[PDB]
């Protein structure tokens, strides 16, 4: 197994930047995917153990 | 309430058994504080 990891995109790609937030949700649900895949191999992780 | 949040976030009104990930918790800074040197070595002002 690797390391068990996770990624705030609303956080990851700016910070306190609330701008950012309505900027980011126009783009679309590139990081519901990415969140989805993150907690996918998370789990992997957990079945391969 | 969180049921909801996870049904919203599953886009269904039965959720199985099992742990969602809903949002995100996030603390705000609650006061703002600035700091700069405390000396102050006083121009001769008062000596003139």
């Amino acid at each position: 197994s690797m390391t068990k990891t996770s990624v705030d995109c609303t956080m990851y790609i700016c910070g306190d930047s609330t701008e950012c937030s309505n900027l980011l949700l126009q783009y679309g649900s590139f990081c519901t995917q990415l969140k989805r895949a993150l907690t996918g191999i998370a789990v992997e992780q957990d079945k391969n153990t | 309430d969180p049921l909801s949040e996870t049904k919203c976030t599953l886009k269904s009104f039965t959720v199985e058994k099992g742990i969602y990930q809903t949002s995100n918790f996030r603390v705000q800074p609650t006061e703002s504080i600035v700091r700069f040197p405390n000396i102050t070595n006083l121009c001769p002002f008062d000596e003139v």
